[PDB]
């Protein structure tokens, strides 16, 4: 069901994308961007511009249109926090393969209903809210991050902030690694990909050959994915897995610059997840400084160099 | 973000739940004034901060406790000169706790049973949960780690809504014996709704009692807030006064900046939830003392900048700032110049290390190592750390 649209996280030259809220601030300026990185934007929306143009591009009045005319596999959401989830239901009911939602600020109880519906159905794949979004070094890129640092390459990067993403990043193409597709899974409690979503494409993707994972204090998300990586990831032709939980030393019962980032009742703190992940055999970085040179001497030690 | 009880309590009230009689005062005679109004065979001073345990703290004054029950107005008052200005230290606050500037005085009642109920947004089942456990009075992790069956849970279809089956069910889990059962039932039904309503993340009531002449009461209530709910909340976010607030942060969110105090000299601000955090991290790795963490949001703009450079300073607790930012979509030099830019207007005098990557990197080094001013440039953010820590030995 649900688990069926994962195939939808890997983005490619081929991913055609739309704008919603594209005449908006941000619409219009990461549209103008997400063009001269080279992605396929098709088009965008905005109720009552039905046929106008922005950026030299159509606008259409409903996401359904806007797909049944552009063939759009994918669309991007920077609208207002009240406003995001109407957007993303929207997508789903027009049945876009992908749906990356960038803003930040959406009511949980808002995304908890969104999960709800979502859950019920194979047709879209979510990312979000409160995301970067995902980037295939070269041929795609939707969301807000810098896609210049980026470099096709080999390490597959999952993680739930975007300045350590970015961080990562620029650690595995100073050591001349790449990567081969980087998710930004989000910063609150409840969105539509996880981090299992992601070690389940990436364990299947014969591009990647090694994964960082990136996540930091709050909720269990680090943990399912430990699990998942022990049954999934162990063996002889297991893929190295690198990490680093963010979060070592914040004061509980605060809220982190995530929604997300708070370790509350006793749950959510970072020292579980780095004891979890060890135990499936992920090697962690106990420096964020040391992703790069960690997963480096990972592929060192298997000669994947 | 969390109202004080009394706050907490009416809206509770408002909505149909069972909560005590009370009145709300700021000074010791008030208090006592307040304990005659209620006219009750017993009266209940409760100091009130959003800290938790309070009824097992201390207070500055000396007294021990923030709960107290009396049957005579005159020693409310008395107690209550020692709770009003004074720092409560729960187990929940820091050292020297938090400063009480309001009291709660309300009508106690006798609690037969107590059991503890709560309403979160669960981040496993997706969606609303029921946590009971006929085991009340009691820190609820605690309950948890010695006694795992003790503990009922029941996933609410966040569509359906909570169901009478679900109610019922947790009333009986609870303890609550025939006709009572029925009762536990309605008012956690109650809750549900109220927890919708107000967009909470979660509502924790402890104990969730039976006093002997049968009644269901909330006697004690946590509200957290969904932040991200204010927009459609204006009236609940009215009543947060921001009075707990470390005098700092306050500051901090007049220009929509994540601050978070800690305990250390190292200043720092970053850009970006998770490099914050990580930040903190790498520093007390290399035996550092974060002094906080800082969130430019977003972006950043000049204003941003100097403005986070004039928090950070006035605090006299800091020995050097660690700044460190990854230009992504706003480039590095637009940073580079809100930074000394800043230096300048605020003739700071504080070692400052600066940590740039990203976009318009080599541009923004220039824009720096040319302002000629004494601001550290670190190569990574490990460079940034250690050298950020000499910088106060
Ligand atoms: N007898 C009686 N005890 C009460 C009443 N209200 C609160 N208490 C007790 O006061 C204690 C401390 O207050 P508490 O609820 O723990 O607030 P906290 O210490 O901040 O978590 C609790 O364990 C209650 O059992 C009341 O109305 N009657
Ligand atoms: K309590």
């Amino acid at each position: 069901s649900y688990t069926a649209s994962r195939k939808h996280l890997y983005v490619d030259k081929n991913t055609k994308v739309i704008c919603q809220g594209f005449t908006g601030k941000q619409g219009t300026f990461h549209s103008q961007q997400a063009l001269e990185y080279g992605t396929n934007l098709v088009g965008g929306t905005t109720p009552g511009k039905g046929g106008k143009t922005h950026l030299g591009l159509p606008v259409f009045n409903t996401v359904k249109e806007a797909k049944e005319q552009t063939g759009a596999t994918a669309s991007v959401i920077y609208v207002p926090p009240p406003f995001a989830a109407a957007a993303i239901n929207e997508a789903i009911d027009a049945e876009v393969p992908l749906v990356v939602c960038i803003t930040e600020g959406i009511p949980q109880q808002d995304m908890v209903r969104v999960k709800h519906r979502l859950l019920r159905q194979g047709k879209t794949r979510l990312i979000g809210p409160n995301c970067p979004g995902v980037i295939n070094p070269g041929e795609c890129k939707i969301g807000i991050m810098p896609g210049h640092i980026h470099k096709k390459g080999r390490i597959g990067i999952v993680s739930r902030s975007g300045t350590l993403t970015y961080e990562a990043v620029h650690q595995t193409t100073q050591v001349g690694l790449g990567q081969s597709l980087c998710v930004g899974i989000g910063g609150d409690p409840f969105n539509g990909t996880d981090f299992t979503d992601c070690l389940e494409i990436f364990l299947n993707d014969p591009a990647t050959e090694g994964i960082i994972l990136i996540g930091e204090i709050g909720g269990n998300a680090e943990e399912n994915a430990a699990e998942f990586l022990k049954q999934h990831n162990s063996g002889p032709k297991s893929k190295p897995v690198v990490s680093f939980i963010a979060g070592l030393t914040a004061p509980p019962g605060r809220r982190m610059g995530h929604a997300g980032a708070i370790i509350a009742g006793g749950k959510g703190g970072a020292k579980e997840k780095i004891t979890a992940l060890q135990s499936a055999g992920v090697v962690v970085s106990m420096s964020p400084a040391q992703l790069g040179t960690t997963i480096y001497k990972e592929f060192e030690k298997r000669k994947m160099l | 973000m969390n109202l004080q009880e009394y706050q907490s309590k009416k809206l509770m009230s408002d909505n149909g739940v069972k909560v005590q009689r009370f009145f709300v005062a700021d000074t010791a005679n008030e208090a006592l004034e307040a304990a005659k109004r209620l006219n009750a065979k017993e009266i209940v001073l409760k100091a009130q901060i959003l800290a938790g345990g309070r009824g097992k703290g201390v207070f500055s004054s000396g007294l021990k406790g923030g709960v107290h029950l009396t049957k005579d107005p005159e020693v409310v008052g008395q107690l209550a000169k020692q709770m009003i200005g004074y720092n409560l230290a729960t187990k929940q606050t820091p050292k020297e706790g938090v400063k009480v500037n309001k009291v709660m005085v309300a009508e106690a009642l006798d609690i037969s049973r107590e059991t503890y109920l709560a309403i979160l947004m669960d981040r496993s089942c997706n969606g609303p949960v029921l946590v009971g456990s006929p085991q009340g009075g009691v820190d609820i992790e605690e309950v948890a780690a010695s006694n795992p069956e003790l503990i009922f849970k029941e996933q609410i279809d966040i569509i359906e809504g909570i169901k009478d089956s679900q109610a019922q069910r947790m009333a009986e889990n609870l303890g609550f014996l025939g006709p009572l059962q029925n009762q536990a039932a309605d008012q956690i039904k109650k809750l549900y709704n109220l927890f919708l309503k107000i967009d909470a993340t979660q509502v924790e009531v402890n104990p969730f009692g039976e006093t002997p002449e049968g009644q269901v009461v909330c006697f004690d209530a946590k509200i957290n807030f969904d932040d991200n709910a204010e927009f459609r909340q204006k009236d609940i976010f009215a009543m947060d006064d921001k009075s707990e607030n470390e005098p700092i942060e306050n500051e901090a969110a007049k220009y929509d900046l994540k601050y978070i105090g800690l305990d250390g000299n190292i200043a720092c601000f970053v850009n970006g939830a998770g490099l914050a955090m990580a930040t903190c991290d790498i520093i007390f790795l290399n035996g550092g003392k974060p002094a906080n963490f800082l969130d430019l949001g977003g972006g950043v703009k000049e204003s941003q900048v100097y403005q986070a450079f004039k928090l950070l300073t006035a605090d006299p607790k800091v020995e050097a700032i660690l700044v460190n930012i990854f230009g992504g979509i706003v480039n590095c030099a637009i940073i580079a110049n809100g930074i000394t830019k800043a230096c300048r207007e605020l003739e700071l005098k504080v070692p400052l290390v600066v940590r740039l990557e990203g976009t318009n990197v080599h541009e923004a080094q220039n824009i720096l190592t040319n302002s000629g001013l004494p601001i550290t440039s670190a190569v990574d953010l490990e460079d940034a750390a250690k050298k950020a820590v000499a910088s106060v030995t």
